[PDB]
């Protein structure tokens, strides 16, 4: 455990993972360029787990980029910190996955997933305690969706060992109008369950929703959504970033988080929600609004479940009694909502370098059995379109057969039923 | 990259392959004689154009596309008229006797001696692709040539090309504009054939362009000029996802896939907005949501059918010009909440919409009016069924007193290959009604 590998995959993985090595490159004072210029040298202490140093003390990011086809990589290299990823890790096609899961499992990934191997095998070399993998990728295409999940289960091959953790973006009907994503989505939970020790479960409805009714953007675009996404993977992955106790690497994380292997898909949250476009909040207001229904990242209700475990990050300069104070006082005030089998559930911890732009943040992660909703969601539309078995030709004409999306169809829905097990679950 | 080749069979494809390279040369600054000033990259470039048009060392950009007829006439007014420098001898390609309006002709007698020169030519444009994504093929459903040589040159691509998209844009027959009776054993011949050689087809009802260019445009007697110059601008409006590039710009294949549920069921409904007079326009500018809701309008589609009587299983929007994702988002909330579409019970409700910022340029000498933006629904109704049933009513009418049918036995067809053509379309027919049924 030191060294994460990042890898983005397809157009919206690729996106987030930009926009997110844009945001932790200024916390830990970076340039586009790759020289270090910060005020605190907090910035470095932990700055290995991410960028990896080389002659001239300039830093480059562990990452790995993914794609298909040259579009989002392109303009990635063209925007301003596409100078800062090393260009042998711009791994590409030029066909497409069409975003169909079985282009990019099966038939178009199959020619390209040798080639990002070799670039993440010599990654891992470099490597001198390496603690796993990091993925950004969207569930509703085929490069992110068939191709992340490929990649996924072929990294575990050879690292099995080590900890596969994502950042997996969930349809939603509010943002995209392509009628496969439900089956795609619904092949890649199956994959991300069996393979995965951690999932931030992003959905696409509840970026949508806080962008219109908290943010009051009448149209909102893909820019606003990764804001809100590129704000949650600077909270989730601080402990990891920064120097601290509490889950300071992917293993203790995974160890706190994950009480059943499958039931590791996380509902991310964040206080204060803000728009690209002064008014500092209290110590009692980022413990409200972080576990507020209106801040998760997840189109679920908290209240409809219970939570299994909670991880709780405070960042910039605030009182550690207060934050101690509301803590308990949110757990001490909703005590039913917090299974009594898993005793201290909620663990919490304080940073002192706050996000660009806020004077204090707050960032919940959690293990709520109400992360069904998401997944009953995506099994109706998926059931709709499969008990007819419209859109199938689109798959079995890559080689797939009916039997693969009845088992992802059957996974899923024990998944939701795994959930309710231990959502009515009593000490 | 992703270049398509478009291929122009018969008369109806001839001339409207005419109107169409027009037109496209006209939205992209192409000079009778294929020079373009605009294009810096001389000799050839990556450009969003380049899936259409090849580039010469000149500095000419040259159509990729194959005109084929069984008889010169037709052909030959493209080798002497405006765009003669336009394309190479080689890329017109003519027969002398035609298919004289039989599908055994065009298929088996007079188009067997033609089909190799076709496909060598074919093979002579596939060759200068880096990276072929497939074919547009231009044909009638009634003629001899249209319909027996569309047939045999889909099988003979099939064989030739594997699984290489293969799209059509098909002229439906209308008494109005009909030159044979025999046109509907034609029809049926060349759909039964074609329909597992074709991933896509946009067909196009002569009457229902006969009547749009009489009632909006107020043309008395409306000429093949005349709906041809219509038909481009529906053409030009599906394959300017792939000619132009922006951010907005969803591609021809996104839209196919949620226009294609199951392979048989891939006919998709056009509805253009606005067809409007210079008169009629005049002080009169037409908003996104009015252009919009113009598209749920029955007298502006492609095919004449009633999708207010069938059931939607998918909805594309293709805009042109002036428009907004605001704008657009805000007209596609009203027509939902609205609720005059009813879809499937099998498939979501979602709208799948483009837009490229180029507006609808006009063929100087036109009766259409040059519009700030236009607007091209594609959606998947069971409602093109009605288009197969008039078809198939006429064919059984003829068929039951054997009307007609010596004229292709003769040529080497038997009675088995008309039941058989005729009961592929009976299953289609069941098909579309099978699709619309709600789940149990
Ligand atoms: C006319 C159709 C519009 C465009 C589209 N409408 C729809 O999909 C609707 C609402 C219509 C029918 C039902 N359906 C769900 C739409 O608003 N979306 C698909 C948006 C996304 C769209 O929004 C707009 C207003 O353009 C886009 N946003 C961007 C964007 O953010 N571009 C940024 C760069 C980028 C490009 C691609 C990716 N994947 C990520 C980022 C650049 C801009 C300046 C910024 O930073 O915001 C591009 S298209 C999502 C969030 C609902
Ligand atoms: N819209 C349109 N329809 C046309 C045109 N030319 C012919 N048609 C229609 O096509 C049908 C007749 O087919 P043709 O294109 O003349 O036939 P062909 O392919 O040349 O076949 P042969 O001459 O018999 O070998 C009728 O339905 C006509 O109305 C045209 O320019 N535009
Ligand atoms: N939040 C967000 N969603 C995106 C973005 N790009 C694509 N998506 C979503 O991802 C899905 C399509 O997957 P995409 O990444 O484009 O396809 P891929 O390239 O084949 O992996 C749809 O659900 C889109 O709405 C992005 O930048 N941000
Ligand atoms: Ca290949
Ligand atoms: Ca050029
Ligand atoms: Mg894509
Ligand atoms: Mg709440
Ligand atoms: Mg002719």
């Amino acid at each position: 455990m030191r060294e994460i590998v990042h890898i983005q995959a397809g157009q919206c993985g690729n996106q987030i993972g930009a926009k997110f090595w844009e945001v932790i490159s200024d916390e830990h004072g970076i340039d586009p360029t790759g020289s270090y210029h910060g005020d605190s040298d907090l910035q470095l202490e932990r700055i290995n787990v991410y960028y990896n140093e080389a002659t001239g003390n300039k830093y480059v990011p562990r990452a790995i980029l993914v794609d298909l086809e040259p579009g989002t990589m392109d303009s990635v290299r063209s925007g301003p910190f596409g100078q800062i990823f090393r260009p042998d890790n711009f791994v590409f096609g030029q066909s497409g996955a069409g975003n169909n899961w079985a282009k990019g499992h099966y038939t178009e990934g199959a020619e390209l997933v040798d080639s990002v191997l070799d670039v993440v095998r010599k990654e891992s070399e470099s490597c001198d305690c390496l603690q796993g993998f990091q993925l950004t990728h969207s569930l509703g295409g085929g490069t992110g969706s068939g191709m992340g999940t490929l990649l996924i289960s072929k990294i575990r091959e050879e690292y099995p060992d080590r900890i596969m953790n994502t950042f997996s973006v969930m349809p939603s009907p509010k943002v995209s109008d392509t009628v496969v994503e439900p089956y795609n989505a619904t092949l890649s939970v199956h994959q991300l369950v069996e393979n995965t020790d951690e999932t931030y479960s992003i959905d696409n409805e509840a970026l949508y929703d806080i962008c219109f009714r908290t943010l009051k953007l009448t149209t909102p675009t893909y820019g606003d959504l990764n804001h809100l996404v590129s704000a949650t993977m600077s909270g989730v992955t601080t402990c990891l970033r920064f120097p601290g106790q509490l889950n300071a690497d992917l293993r203790k994380l995974a160890v706190n988080m994950v009480p059943f292997p499958r039931l590791h898909f996380f509902m991310p949250g964040f206080a204060p929600l803000t728009s690209r476009g002064y008014r500092a909040l209290t110590v009692p207001e980022l413990t409200q609004q972080m576990f507020d229904s209106k801040n998760m990242m997840a189109a679920c209700d908290p209240r409809h479940g219970r939570y299994l475990t909670v991880a709780a990050v405070f960042r910039g300069r605030m009182s550690m009694k207060e934050v101690d104070e509301q803590m308990l006082n949110v757990q001490n005030k909703n005590s039913s909502y917090f299974v009594e089998w898993i005793p201290n559930n909620v663990k919490t911890a304080v940073c002192d370098i706050p996000p660009r732009g806020l004077k204090m943040s707050a960032t919940f992660i959690g293990n709520s059995t109400a992360i069904q909703e998401l997944f009953k969601r995506i099994s109706e539309q998926f059931t709709a379109m499969f008990r007819r078995k419209a859109f199938l030709h689109w798959y079995t004409g890559e080689g797939m057969d009916e039997m693969e999306f009845t088992e992802a169809e059957s996974n899923m829905n024990d998944l939701v039923s795994e959930y309710q097990q231990y959502q009515d679950a009593t000490a | 990259m992703r270049e398509c080749i478009s291929i122009h069979v018969g008369q109806a494809g001839v001339q409207i392959g005419n109107a169409c390279w027009e037109l496209y040369c006209l939205e992209h600054g192409i000079q009778p004689d294929g020079q373009m000033p605009s294009d810096k990259t001389i000799g050839g470039g990556d450009d969003s154009f380049n899936t259409f048009f090849s580039e010469t060392g000149a500095g000419k950009h040259v159509p990729r596309a194959v005109f084929v007829d069984l008889e010169p006439t037709v052909i030959d007014e493209v080798r002497t008229g405006t765009y003669r420098q336009l394309f190479h001898p080689e890329q017109l390609i003519t027969g002398k006797e035609d298919a004289a309006n039989n599908y055994a002709r065009g298929h088996y007698t007079i188009g067997k001696e033609i089909i190799d020169l076709v496909l060598d030519r074919i093979r002579k444009l596939a060759d200068q692709c880096t990276g072929l994504q497939g074919f547009l093929v231009f044909h009638s459903f009634g003629g001899g040539t249209g319909s027996g040589f569309t047939s045999l040159l889909m099988e003979r691509l099939s064989v030739d090309y594997g699984k290489k998209s293969k799209l059509e844009f098909s002229i439906y027959p209308a008494p109005q504009v009909s030159t044979a009776v025999v046109e509907p054993y034609n029809s049926i011949l060349t759909t039964h054939t074609t329909l597992e050689h074709s991933d896509c087809a946009f067909m196009v009802d002569n009457e229902a362009i006969y009547d749009i260019c009489r009632r909006n445009l107020d043309i008395e007697r409306p000429t093949y000029t005349n709906l041809n110059r219509l038909i481009g601008q529906i053409v030009s409006s599906i394959t300017a996802s792939l000619r132009f590039d922006g951010a907005l710009n969803v591609d021809l294949t996104e839209f196919q896939t949620n226009l294609v549920p199951y392979p048989r069921i891939h006919f998709p409904l056009a509805t253009y907005a606005p067809v409007i007079s210079a008169e009629k326009a005049y002080h009169e500018q037409l908003s996104v949501a009015e252009i919009t809701n113009a598209c749920f309008e029955p007298a502006n589609q492609m095919v004449k059918c009633d999708p207010r009587h069938g059931k939607y299983m998918a909805c594309c929007l293709l805009y042109r010009g002036d428009v907004v994702p605001k704008d657009v988002n805000a007209a596609i909330a009203t027509i939902k909440t609205k609720r005059t579409i009813q879809f499937v019970d099998w498939c979501p409700t979602g709208f799948k919409v483009g837009i490229n910022y180029q507006p609808p340029t006009v063929v100087p000498g036109g009766d259409l009016a040059k519009v700030q933006r236009a607007v091209c629904m594609l959606s998947n109704t069971t409602a093109i069924a009605e288009a197969w049933a008039r078809l198939d009513h006429k064919f059984d009418l003829m068929y039951a007193k054997r009307a007609f049918v010596h004229w292709y036995v003769g040529e080497g067809m038997e009675e088995g290959e008309f039941s058989e053509a005729r009961e592929d379309m009976a299953a289609l027919e069941k098909d579309y009604e099978e699709v619309g049924v709600d789940s149990v």
